[PDB]
């Protein structure tokens, strides 16, 4: 799966998964933390294939 | 010169000073959106904390290219000079250097074009540092903004200076009737010479108050005239009062 | 008592998990000593986690951190809310640059290096019950709320000393535990009735760093601390940064502490893998095997493994 | 003497994923690789874009009274026309309320450098997406993700900013009963910048 | 099949859309292109009915605060959020239909509040200065106070210095040697950047 | 200026017709018609020539932002000196003359 | 003559310590039996920051 | 031959040949109507082959 991993020494800590919109916007910035503002997103086409 | 003017002035700018000294922390927590317009405490520090940033940046890129391969084996001239035949590798190389020797082209291209708008404010700066805070400058509005200046304090800032303006600001008006002008005589016109001062008459004869003062047209000092401050003129208008030598 | 305080966070029923930490113990359980700092061996290191259960005056609860060091660069801790009500108990919580005063009271300066605001400015539920306490727990990077549902926050700083506003408070209402025990809880009923809370006897840490939860979503619940684990990289390693790729990171099932393989296991890439499972399980294909290599002697000495290729080649190892 | 000056521009606003990608996955997930450079692009865009758009807005200072002597019964014309810059008062559209249009100099110039249909005005983007037409060269660019974001100022609040401004001169003291004549205004600038006795 | 996204190849050019049929008569080609590469249009060659083909998927801007996203504007009346309120040029979605009064988003003259509201932002009114009268009716100032305002300017940037050759070259000596035929290039930069610093 | 500015917005258009030393510039053409691997590398080649194209346009934009920073700063002085007051200094509001 | 309140407030604000505004002591660089940061590594590839 | 063309409505209207000069510089600007100013022109070489 797709997830935001941080490396401090070589240490595995504060996994994210991506598997939300809210997920999907916050690993798009690399940011754990985002500030309030305007962003841009994709319309879903996953649900069918 | 009665000098609750004065303490009154003082104590309100202690209280300004230190609101500001609190807004610049937690700025966010209670600001709305006039605390965040132009000349704001919160507009200089957005200002100067992206400008740090951008300032910082456009350096780390430079390294990013080198790791890039041009349409060669690979990225290290070293690696490929002793393994493969000089011909090739010689023309590599050339590749190699070249897109490298453009990259910087770009980049120092890049330089200089920043070093023109730093020389443009910098002259802008030192002028308005000359002419703003070492004395006392007569447009209106041009030291901090719609407001007589008063003083500047200068502080040191990241890669600048910071400038703490003070303005002077009214909340209170008086509205009094105005007197265009004098004629005794209706022949000799008493005029007043000085456009800045301005001649009223407080309220009217209406309960025998016809008395007469003149003041500047921003401070409200009402003061007795003199005989210097006025003008003699041959002719006379419709509008200016036709008083009398005993009246004088 | 205990059983609301470990129902505060949610396990799966077919899970068992030892949880290590400086858990209430007593209302007055407190050190023989007057050291605070930490050192070799430090148990009493001032007050390690805090809990509040009862108050005198009723007017509210507040809390706040400090440390004798006085580390002004660091953040500190402060939290209020109001008692005498589930609603009213709504805790605001800050982990900000607070200026507070030098020493204990208005009564000296403040921190003069306070330049940026803060961190965490929250407001966060919460519920007063004569067996139900609100908690926190520093240690090292690691800070803890002991309130609702868990919280894990990360960063390092240092405290040694910890200060109530409200002073109108009994010494058993309030309890301070500064040297961490271990505890094996095993919750076989998907719900706040625990089943047991036996101390745990041998290979407790080990236990404790090796041990999921399998959630139904098939997510790893937070709160780990990833010791023998590591990123799956091809060529040179990330010494510190942020990256984001596919990695092999969602589980279906999960198997410790084994009997089983060591009657010639069987497992195949197309089947789900058959055993009891940490918690919840999804009936999924495997993509890939993750093995957490204890010992490797016991491989070494009688361990017999043989790779199973598609085409049929064998590989012992 | 005539002088024209600018004080903004438009911008505009780009997401890198749909323009590099038209909706594929494994494209999206090779793109992952590489993206710190989307990161720069759009901060740089909605960072640049906002700061703007808050100056902008506390630039503008609007005053009431203005409002109120801008009409042409407001004013009193002495010798002076001042018709073709004033604006046309008591127009009641749809809204039903009185608003203030475009004068004659402006409405000309407006119309004749700006051709109707153009990009100066707001462009509804709901069309694009309502389909059943042949699509514009605006719904390709929709289409590839290139967002027009709208005009930060609309020009009805850059007019209205005009009448008010061009109403100062006439501002004589608080809740005047008539407007003071503008001779009178020209007389006290010529005794301002030196006395006279004509 | 019609009026559904469909995965469509048509005259050898493969793509993901929904087709519909659209009410236009042309007499040339057989279809129609922009300069995207896309083939919106065709033409069925037996009836002469042209059709239009638009992606299935769009873009969109959000409104996030706190930890949780409240604002979604687009051009597509359909939503995850409850209520869809049309506004000129696009539609909004929110979960409260109520008064927007406090924004914490704001642009232009629209704004956002944190509860999901939406409005548009007041003018905001300026400062107030007396013109210029001889008589009549003045409001002298009087009972003043302070108003402190911030200024940020900088005047130099930092500098930077590089060698060419070590860059290009990680010591060889052929490598400069080959090098040595083309430097006019190093000697501007270098000549261009101690100058400027000096 | 009105069509200068109205202009440098259709030429981003173009490039994305421009095949990068690829068999098309359809990436959805490529990818169903060849093999993975180097249908990744042209896919690669384009990406990264689309973002540099990119690059430079947001470079230029900002640097448009520059000087209508600094024009409107001067437009903003003016409108405060030559118009709401009088200014003492010959020539400056208009030229050659009083204001 | 040190800092003052105000400013040494907004330097420890907007500038993390250890950052690139102070001065960088290019010694440390080739001192070396270190694991070398990013400095020494544009040091190496001839950027010079002045 | 080569010339001008222009469509509107696949309709083809306002042909204008490029055998001269002045049709040269004419269809060098795809402009019917020209501003008045200066512009560049070749010397001609097609005379002798
Ligand atoms: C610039 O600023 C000064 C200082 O504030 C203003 O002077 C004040 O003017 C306001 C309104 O004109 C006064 O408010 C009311 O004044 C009434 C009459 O004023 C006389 O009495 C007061 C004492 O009460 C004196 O201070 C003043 O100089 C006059 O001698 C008062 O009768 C009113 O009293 C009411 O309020 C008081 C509390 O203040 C209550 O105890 C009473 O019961 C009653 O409800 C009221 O005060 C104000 O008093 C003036 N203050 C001073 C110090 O003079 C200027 O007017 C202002 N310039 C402007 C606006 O152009
Ligand atoms: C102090 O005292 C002086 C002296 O009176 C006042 O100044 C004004 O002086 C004039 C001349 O003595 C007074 O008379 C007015 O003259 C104005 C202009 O002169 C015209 O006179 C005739 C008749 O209008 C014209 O044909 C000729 O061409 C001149 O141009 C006139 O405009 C006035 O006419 C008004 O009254 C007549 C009726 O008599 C009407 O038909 C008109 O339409 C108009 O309404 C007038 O004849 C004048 O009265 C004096 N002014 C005042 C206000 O009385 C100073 O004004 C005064 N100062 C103060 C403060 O009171
Ligand atoms: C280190 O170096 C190794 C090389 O040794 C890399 O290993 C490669 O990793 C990639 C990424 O997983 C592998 O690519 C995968 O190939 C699968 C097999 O392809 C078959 O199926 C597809 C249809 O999906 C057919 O078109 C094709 O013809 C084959 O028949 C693909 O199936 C994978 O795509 C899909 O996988 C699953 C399947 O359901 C889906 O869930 C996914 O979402 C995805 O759609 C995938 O493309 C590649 O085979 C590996 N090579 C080798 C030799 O092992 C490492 O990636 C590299 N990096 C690291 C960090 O290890
Ligand atoms: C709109 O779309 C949303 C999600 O897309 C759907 O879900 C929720 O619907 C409810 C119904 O209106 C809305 O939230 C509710 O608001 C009620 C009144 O709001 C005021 O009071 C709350 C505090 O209680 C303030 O925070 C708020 O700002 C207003 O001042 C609340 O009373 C509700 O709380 C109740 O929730 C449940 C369910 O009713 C009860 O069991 C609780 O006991 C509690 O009393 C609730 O907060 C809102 O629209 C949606 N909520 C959220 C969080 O998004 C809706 O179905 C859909 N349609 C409508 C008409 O809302
Ligand atoms: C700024 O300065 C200019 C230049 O003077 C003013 O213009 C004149 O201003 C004076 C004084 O401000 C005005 O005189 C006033 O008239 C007002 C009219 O209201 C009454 O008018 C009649 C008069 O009896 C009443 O019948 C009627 O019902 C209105 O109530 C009043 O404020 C005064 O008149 C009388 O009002 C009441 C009611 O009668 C009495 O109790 C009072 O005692 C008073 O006698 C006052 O006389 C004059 O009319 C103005 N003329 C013009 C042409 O403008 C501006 O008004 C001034 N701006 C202001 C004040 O905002
Ligand atoms: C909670 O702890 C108990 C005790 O298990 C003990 O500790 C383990 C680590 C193992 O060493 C066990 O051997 C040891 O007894 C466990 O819960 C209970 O476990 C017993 C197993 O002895 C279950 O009895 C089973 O009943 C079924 C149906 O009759 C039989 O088929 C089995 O053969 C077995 O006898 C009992 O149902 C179970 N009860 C509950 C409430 O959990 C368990 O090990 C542990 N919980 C979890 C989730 O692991
Ligand atoms: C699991 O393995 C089976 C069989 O394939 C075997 O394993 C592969 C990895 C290869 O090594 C093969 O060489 C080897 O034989 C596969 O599943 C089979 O096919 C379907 C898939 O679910 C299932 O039955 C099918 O049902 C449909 C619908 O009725 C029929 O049309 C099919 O003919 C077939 O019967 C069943 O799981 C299994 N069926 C049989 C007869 O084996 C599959 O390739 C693999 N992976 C899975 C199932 O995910
Ligand atoms: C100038 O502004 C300051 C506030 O910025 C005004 O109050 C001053 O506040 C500080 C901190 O609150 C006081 O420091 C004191 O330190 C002693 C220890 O030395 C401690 O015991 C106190 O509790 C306090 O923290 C400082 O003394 C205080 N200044 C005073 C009282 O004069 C200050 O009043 C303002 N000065 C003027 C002239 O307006
Ligand atoms: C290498 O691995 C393959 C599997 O990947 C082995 O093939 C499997 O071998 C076992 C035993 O050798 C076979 O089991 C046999 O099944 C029959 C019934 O079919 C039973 O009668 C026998 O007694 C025995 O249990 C199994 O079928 C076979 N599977 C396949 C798919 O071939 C292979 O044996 C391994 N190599 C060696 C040398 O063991
Ligand atoms: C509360 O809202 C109604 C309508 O909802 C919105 O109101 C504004 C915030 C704006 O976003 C509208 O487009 C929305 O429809 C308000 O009624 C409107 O009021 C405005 C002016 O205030 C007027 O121009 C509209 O025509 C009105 N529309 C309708 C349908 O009546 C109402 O005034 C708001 N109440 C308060 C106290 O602000
Ligand atoms: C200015 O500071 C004082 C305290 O010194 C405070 O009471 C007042 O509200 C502040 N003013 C503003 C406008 O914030
Ligand atoms: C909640 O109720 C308690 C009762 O003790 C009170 O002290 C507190 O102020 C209340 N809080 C709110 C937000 O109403
Ligand atoms: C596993 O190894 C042991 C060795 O002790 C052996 O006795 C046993 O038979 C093996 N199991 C299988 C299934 O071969
Ligand atoms: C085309 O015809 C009219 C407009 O000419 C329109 O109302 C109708 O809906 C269209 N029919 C289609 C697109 O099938």
């Amino acid at each position: 799966v797709d997830a935001l991993i941080e490396v401090q020494g070589t240490a595995i800590q504060r996994i994210l998964y991506c598997d939300d919109p809210v997920s999907q916007l916050k690993c798009s910035q690399v940011a754990f933390d985002l500030d309030d503002g305007f962003y841009p997103f994709s319309s879903r086409n996953l649900l069918s294939h | 010169v009665l000098q609750r003017n004065q303490q009154l002035l003082a104590e309100s700018f202690n209280s300004a000073i230190g609101n500001i000294t609190s807004a610049f922390e937690s700025v966010k927590e209670a600001s709305s959106q006039t605390s965040r317009g132009l000349n704001t405490v919160a507009h200089a520090l957005t200002k100067v904390q992206e400008v740090v940033n951008s300032q910082g940046a456009a350096l780390t890129q430079l390294t990013v290219q080198l790791q890039h391969n041009f349409q060669a084996i690979s990225s290290s001239i070293d690696d490929i000079y002793s393994r493969l035949d000089i011909l090739s590798a010689d023309v590599q190389v050339d590749r190699l250097i070249t897109g490298r020797l453009s990259a910087l082209n770009a980049f120092v291209a890049q330089t200089l074009t920043k070093y023109t708008e730093v020389q443009a404010s910098r002259k802008l700066a030192q002028q308005k540092v000359n002419e703003c805070v070492k004395s006392q400058s007569q447009r209106y509005g041009f030291c901090g903004g719609d407001g007589e200046h008063i003083f500047s304090l200068v502080q040191a800032a990241p890669q600048g200076l910071l400038f703490l303006h003070t303005v002077l600001v009214p909340s209170d008006f008086v509205d009094v009737i105005a007197i265009a002008g004098l004629c005794v005589n209706d022949e000799i016109a008493l005029t007043l010479r000085e456009p800045g001062l301005v001649l009223f008459t407080h309220e009217l004869q209406n309960h025998t108050a016809t008395e007469y003062f003149v003041s500047s047209r921003r401070m409200f000092e009402p003061r007795k005239p003199t005989v210097s401050d006025f003008v003699q003129i041959e002719s006379c208008v419709v509008t200016y009062v036709n008083l009398t030598r005993d009246q004088l | 008592n205990f059983r609301r305080f470990f129902s505060k966070f949610n396990v799966q029923a077919p899970a068992v998990v030892v949880l290590g930490g400086y858990l209430p113990i007593g209302e007055n359980q407190g050190v023989n000593s007057t050291w605070y700092c930490a050192g070799q061996h430090p148990t009493a290191s001032g007050v390690h986690g805090i809990f509040v259960s009862h108050i005198r005056g009723g007017h509210g609860f507040e809390i706040g951190i400090s440390q004798e060091p006085f580390d002004p660069s660091g953040y500190q801790l402060y939290l209020h809310k109001a008692t005498n009500g589930n609603t009213n108990a709504t805790a605001r919580l800050r982990i900000c640059q607070f200026p507070s005063i030098k020493t204990l009271g208005p009564t000296a300066n403040n921190d003069v290096t306070i330049g940026r605001n803060c961190l965490f400015n929250k407001a966060i539920p919460a519920h007063m019950s004569e067996h139900s306490v609100v908690g926190i727990t520093w240690d090292n990077d690691r800070v803890t709320v002991f309130s609702d549902k868990i919280y894990y926050f990360y960063f390092k700083n240092d405290w040694s000393r910890v200060a109530t506003k409200c002073y109108n408070s009994g010494g058993c209402a309030m309890q301070y535990v500064y040297e961490p025990t271990y505890y094996m809880l095993n919750v076989t009923s998907a719900g706040e009735d625990g089943i047991s809370y036996q101390p745990c006897t041998a290979n407790c840490i080990g236990y404790a760093a090796n041990v999921f939860a399998t959630e139904p979503n098939g997510h790893i619940p937070e709160g780990f601390s990833f010791n023998n684990w590591f990123l799956l990289s091809n060529d040179s390693t990330l010494v510190h940064g942020k990256v984001v790729s596919n990695q092999p990171l969602l589980v279906n099932c999960l198997l410790a502490i084994p009997k089983i393989y060591g009657l010639g296991q069987f497992f195949s890439f197309n089947q789900t893998i058959d055993g009891v499972c940490n918690g919840a399980a999804v009936q999924r294909a495997p993509e890939a095997l993750r093995f957490n290599i204890n010992d490797t002697s016991v491989i070494l000495a009688e361990g017999s493994i043989v790779l199973h290729t598609a085409l049929g080649t064998n590989f012992s190892f | 003497r005539t002088e024209y000056l600018q004080l903004y521009n438009t911008p505009v606003s780009v997401d890198c994923a749909t323009y590099v990608c038209n909706g594929n996955s494994r494209c999206k997930q090779l793109l992952t690789q590489y993206t710190a450079a989307c990161k720069t692009i759009e901060s740089a865009l909605q960072l640049s874009a906002r700061l703007e758009s808050v100056e902008v807005n506390s630039m503008l200072t609007i005053s009431e009274e203005a409002l109120q002597l801008a009409t042409i019964s407001s004013f009193n014309g002495d010798g002076y026309n001042f018709t073709n810059v004033l604006g046309v008062s008591v127009y009641d559209p749809a809204r039903g309320r009185v608003v203030q249009k475009r004068s004659f100099i402006e409405d000309l110039l407006f119309n004749k450098v700006v051709t109707n249909g153009l990009g100066t005005v707001d462009e509804d983007y709901k069309r694009c997406s309502n389909g059943r037409s042949v699509a514009d060269l605006v719904c390709a660019q929709y289409y590839s993700g290139v967002m027009v974001l709208p005009g930060v100022v609309d020009a009805e609040k850059l007019h209205m900013y005009s009448a008010s401004l061009i109403g100062g001169m006439v501002l004589g003291g608080f809740t005047a009963a008539a407007a003071l004549p503008f001779s009178y205004a020209v007389q006290a600038r010529l005794n301002y910048l030196a006395l006279q006795t004509d | 099949t019609l009026d559904v996204c469909t995965k469509y190849t048509i005259y050898g050019f493969k793509g993901e859309g929904i087709i519909t049929l659209t009410n236009s008569s042309f007499l040339a080609g057989v279809y129609y292109t922009s300069d995207s590469g896309q083939l919106l249009a065709f033409k069925n060659v037996t009836s002469g009915a042209v059709y239009s083909v638009t992606p299935c998927s769009f873009s969109e801007q959000a409104a996030y605060v706190d930890d949780d996203i409240v604002g979604v504007i687009s051009s597509l009346s359909s939503s995850t959020f409850n209520s869809t309120r049309e506004l000129p040029g696009f539609f909004y979605h929110s979960n409260d239909g109520s008064n927007c009064t406090e924004p914490v988003l704001v642009y232009s003259n629209i704004g956002v509040c944190k509860s999901g509201s939406i409005g548009y932002v007041p003018s905001q009114s300026g400062q107030v200065k007396i013109a210029p009268t001889v008589t009549g009716n003045i409001s002298i100032p009087t009972n003043f106070s302070m108003s402190i305002r911030t200024e940020y300017l900088q005047l130099y940037n930092t500098p930077v210095s590089v060698d060419c050759a070590t860059y290009v070259c990680n010591g060889n000596s052929r490598c400069k040697q080959l090098l040595t035929q083309y430097t006019a290039a190093c000697k501007t930069i270098e000549s261009a950047l101690q100058l400027s610093a000096r």
